[PDB]
């Protein structure tokens, strides 16, 4: 007993879609489902490593605040819709992408000059839409790595950075119970995340974020 | 599931729905009967609200 | 103790009769937690009297709500105590204030 | 006279003081009153009553 | 009583806070942004809604 | 003998059986209802917040 | 990627039952991740050692008195409650105690061993009062963690104790208040590295250096079912 705390299972993988999965463990100690919910909560918020779009310079702007015509969503909803866009970047602190298009009607990433040393993990993205018979558009659009999401405090248009994949997470305890007891913990870890990393295996990259610190202590 | 108002949408008086749900119920418990809706180890309180769900009761079963 | 009070608590504690109080002054002779005795000094003894005043103590038994009503002391061995003072707490009482 | 007590000790003369939870450690927004109420248990607890 | 005084403390605008006056794409990375600690809950924003 | 066995019973026997509670007095309709219980280790009633 | 990973620098001792212990350096969040965990691990699950019966010669019930002790035998369980001792590689230990004559009774009063290991010979157990009083009493500790009351535990025994016995509550786990501070240290000549400190008080029986690297093991293997899925 002494040193053998009880350990869980995942009762599931509850999957409901791809992007969002409700992972449970039973039973933890009591209490447990708090120092660990949260810590990986705390861990996969804000410290997760990833890549995202950092800068944009659409042709000829010097501030999102000029409204430059053509184009049907101003360039303020560009700008963050810019940065609705998940990518994967493959061994590179930053690299510049190019875009552009032309024609009457929509806009979308598959539009990317795709260099395939970079994937844009969801194409049918739409960036915008195009308003007249001469409608086109042309952009450089940068993509970073880095880590958490960074806010805009820090022609380049500059946008808060969500390098951490994960979209939402949020956690619960609640009564679990064995033959004998029921102040035992539950825990259910509800995540969804922009499909860069499937989530049951985005968790499994965090609890070993949050292991490589315990592994100078551990015996 | 609890309530029972999608089953009241098709038993349109809410007291026929106390006695066909207990009717269906008793078909079920007494008469050994089985049900149309594939059950999930539910009471047969459940069982006979959920057979309304599949829109094959009434009571002229 | 309640830390805040209104200084009644040393009248109804001694009042309500349930401390045992001292009848008369003297010096603790011997104490248990069952018996307190107490040496009375010859300024207020009887002159025929031993000069020696027992106090058995009520220890656990049922109050008319069954509540437990057990006394204890507050006095040490050698202690002066003077007519009056509490020598043995209550119920619900330390060192002779009420304390619910 | 009730600050000027809180002063003597070295306590906070606002009475109140900013809590964490042990949760998850976080802060709560603004300070709460802590402090040393007396509590009675009164004589109608549960199993006399189940 | 409680469940309203925490959805009134939720709502409220004030006038300056942390994280006070940016833009978000919606209620998930409002909800990153509460929760870090980089911006206070009833901060003043723009969001896209649906 | 509340055998180890029972509970695993009991959380079968209960595990959707309506039980009125009912405070007194109880003026209207609302005060009776029904809820499904689930079980508790303390020994008071756990009601819910909103009713 | 760029993490920097923790060493646990230094330790201050400051009081036989006091410490402080850090932890350097950490990243952002880190510092306030394990900041609360090991907080909140070293509350619950450090293992500790408890008085869990109590055996005095002449008295019956929880209730009594003996004769010459300034205690009601139940003050007496309320004292030894909160005696705590170190046990070297057991699950359970005997102390008989024995004193006779006027004056206090002191936990150095227990029948010592190379194997307990007392926190704090000055606890006091009650006071004799008679010049012929006594108490011998066979006080036995078990190891254990958290903390069961014996309510329970008799109820987990199934045999029946004998007439004579006394039982007390078991409170193992030796930590009374842990505290947790996070901070920017000097390294690499650059910021946002937090020394985290954590700083404890306890019953005296562990020593910080066992007790945050146990935390942390108890944390890592908790943690395997995460990995493991």
């Amino acid at each position: 007993s002494v040193t053998e705390f009880l350990k869980p299972r995942l009762v599931d993988i509850e999957q409901v879609s791809s992007t969002h999965a409700k992972v449970t463990l039973e039973p933890l100690e009591r209490g447990f489902g708090h120092t660990l919910g949260n810590a990986l909560r705390r861990i996969l918020l804000s410290s997760m490593p990833g890549c995202a779009v950092t800068e944009v310079e659409i042709d000829g702007v010097l501030h999102e605040y000029s409204t430059k015509e053509g184009v049907q969503e101003d360039i303020l909803e560009i700008l963050l819709n810019l940065k609705g866009l998940a990518v994967r970047v493959q061994g590179k602190d930053e690299v510049i992408l190019t875009l552009n298009k032309s024609g009457i009607g929509p806009v979308t990433a598959a539009d990317i000059t795709h260099d395939g040393d970079v994937e844009i993990v969801k194409p049918q993205h739409v960036i915008c839409h195009l308003t007249d018979e001469n409608a086109s558009i042309s952009m450089r659009i940068k993509v970073q790595r880095g880590r958490g999401y960074v806010p805009a405090s820090t022609g380049r248009l500059l946008v808060d950075a969500c390098y951490s994949p994960v979209e939402r997470i949020a956690y619960n305890v609640e009564a679990a119970r064995v033959e004998q007891r029921t102040d035992l913990d539950k825990l259910v870890i509800e995540m969804e995340t922009n499909g860069t990393i499937d989530p049951e295996e985005a968790i499994r990259r965090a609890a070993t974020i949050l292991a490589e610190q315990l592994e100078a202590f551990v015996d | 599931r609890v309530t029972v108002q999608d089953a009241v949408e098709k038993i349109g008086n809410r007291f026929d729905l106390v006695l066909v749900a207990a009717r269906r119920a008793r078909q079920m418990q007494v008469g050994g009967k089985d049900p149309l809706v594939p059950e999930e180890n539910d009471k047969t309180t459940v069982i006979a609200l959920r057979e309304i769900e599949e829109g094959l009761i009434n009571n002229q079963i | 103790k309640p830390l805040v009070g209104t200084g009644m608590e040393r009248a109804v504690a001694v009042d309500s009769g349930v401390t045992a109080v001292a009848k008369r002054g003297g010096v603790v002779q011997y104490v248990d937690a069952s018996r307190i005795v107490i040496k009375v000094n010859e300024d207020e003894m009887y002159p025929g009297e031993a000069g020696i005043d027992i106090y058995n103590l009520t220890k656990y038994t049922r109050s008319n709500q069954n509540t437990c009503i057990n006394q204890m002391p507050c006095v040490s061995l050698g202690e002066p105590v003077e007519r009056g003072d509490v020598l043995a707490d209550g119920p619900s009482t330390d060192l002779g204030e009420l304390a619910l | 006279e009730i600050k000027e007590l809180l002063k003597l000790g070295d306590l906070p003369t606002s009475g109140q003081i900013r809590l964490y939870d042990g949760r998850t450690g976080e802060q709560f927004e603004r300070p709460v009153t802590v402090g040393y109420m007396y509590m009675l248990k009164l004589n109608h607890l549960v199993d006399d009553k189940m | 009583q409680d469940v309203v005084l925490g959805l009134y403390y939720m709502t409220r605008d004030c006038v300056n806070a942390k994280g006070e006056g940016m833009v978000l794409t919606g209620p998930k990375e409002a909800e990153r942004l509460y929760r870090s600690g980089l911006a206070s809950l009833h901060a003043r924003v723009k969001v896209r809604i649906t | 003998r509340e055998e180890a066995v029972v509970w695993d019973i009991l959380d079968e026997v209960i595990r959707e059986h309506p039980v009125l509670l009912n405070r007194a007095p109880t003026l209207h309709r609302l005060g009776i209802q029904a809820f499904e219980p689930v079980l508790i280790e303390g020994k008071a009633i756990q009601l819910h917040p909103l009713v």
